[PDB]
């Protein structure tokens, strides 16, 4: 996705 | 020029030159001036690809080597582990001097300065992964002192609903739980950044609901994956 | 290193997905200098497969962006700077493959499949430096892609059986390259119509590897579908 | 996708 991408969550 | 810069970024991103792209933003954040929110994500986005992909390399040699029965080819494994690793710390020390030099000293704004708080709490802990067990405790706490200043300014300064408090709550519980080894400490964490945030779905913009309530889902997933 | 340890190497970086290490390696163990076997063989297409194709594909992108922009001549100065780079990494690329088969990969064949093979694959790195070549340039790239398909086409009526998928994917490859390359739609058609039927006729020269050759009579019957609509 | 992708076959 885009907003949630670079949010860059842990796995 | 700035803009020019940010240009070849952008174009980079749409080629999936994503070494290119770092490349790019690494100079743009050089330049000293504080970053727009649209920079920001062009930098995240070019690390997240480029240090994801060594990560992700990481783990199928490092699970190839540790599931080997042959002493020759295990040498080979380990060699080759030991090299992407060099270029994983290459990267995340690229990024954690970035963020010493410019980025958390150039944030103005709380929701800024936790955002990139939580981003060297997440490339000290790619870096905890990776490390020998001589340093390891040291980054450990590198990473968790970022997190926990996230942490702490977050709670202060935003909505219980805010995307990035809310990510950082999901970052923060998972390094505790694979990585301090606390699952009782992830637990608590995540349950009372989900509790908080129900309790307050009013605080909530018509822009912002889905991302927020799919960021309330997967500390969810985790409580539930954690529990059994 | 050891020819084995140069094959185990790339067997990791494949697994890794690194396969600008892995095209690294199996370009060593090629020159080398011993014939290839087919395992060896198609670690190296692969190899060069991935490391190619993300270029074209790239190129593809910010080709498309130069040529959709007519607003600032600075924008579009900078698309053509950054075409040009990514050119530049692919002509490379091309190069080292086409001299790989110059001097080790073709000589060093010794049965017909490997020979088309190769061939073919000759073929299929002049026409990626054909898609990218100038006008002057450009007749005589696409002349050397002809030349290999020709010669690798010749072999495979003689020697390998209508059926085989490395025939099939050769008459699939060279028709799409007098579709695309060449403007040449009635040789194209044919090209794809007559090796669908002779493999569709000699049908008892199947096989364990017949899923693969019908898929790619599919692919070349598809073609068809779009070409003549 | 093993003996097709090796097989490089035209886009």
């Amino acid at each position: 996705q885009g907003x949630x991408d670079x949010l860059d969550l842990a796995x | 020029d700035k803009n020019e810069l940010v240009q070849k970024a952008k174009l980079a991103e749409q080629a999936e030159r994503y070494d290119d792209m770092a490349a790019c933003m690494k100079s743009v954040t050089e330049q000293g001036a504080e970053l727009s929110n649209e920079e920001r994500n062009l930098l995240s986005v070019a690390y997240k690809n480029v240090v994801g992909a060594r990560r992700s390399s990481w783990r199928v040699v490092s699970s190839i080597e540790q599931k080997t029965e042959a002493e020759k080819k295990q040498q080979m494994a380990r060699e080759y582990r030991e090299k992407i690793e060099t270029e994983l710390r290459d990267i995340c020390n690229d990024v954690l001097s970035l963020l010493e030099k410019f980025l958390i000293p150039n944030a103005s704004q709380a929701e800024s300065k936790v955002f990139y708080l939580k981003m060297k709490g997440d490339y000290y802990r790619y870096l905890a992964e990776v490390a020998a067990g001589d340093d390891k405790k040291g980054i450990v706490d590198q990473s968790q002192q970022a997190y926990q200043e996230a942490f702490e300014i977050s709670k202060k300064e935003m909505q219980p609903t805010h995307p990035i408090r809310l990510g950082l709550a999901l970052n923060f519980s998972v390094f505790y739980y694979e990585i301090l080894n606390s699952p009782e400490k992830a637990c608590s964490l995540a349950k009372t950044a989900f509790d908080e945030a129900i309790a307050e779905l009013d605080t909530l913009s018509e822009e912002s609901y889905k991302d927020s309530t799919l960021i309330m889902q997967l500390l969810r997933d985790n409580l539930t994956l954690w529990t059994s």
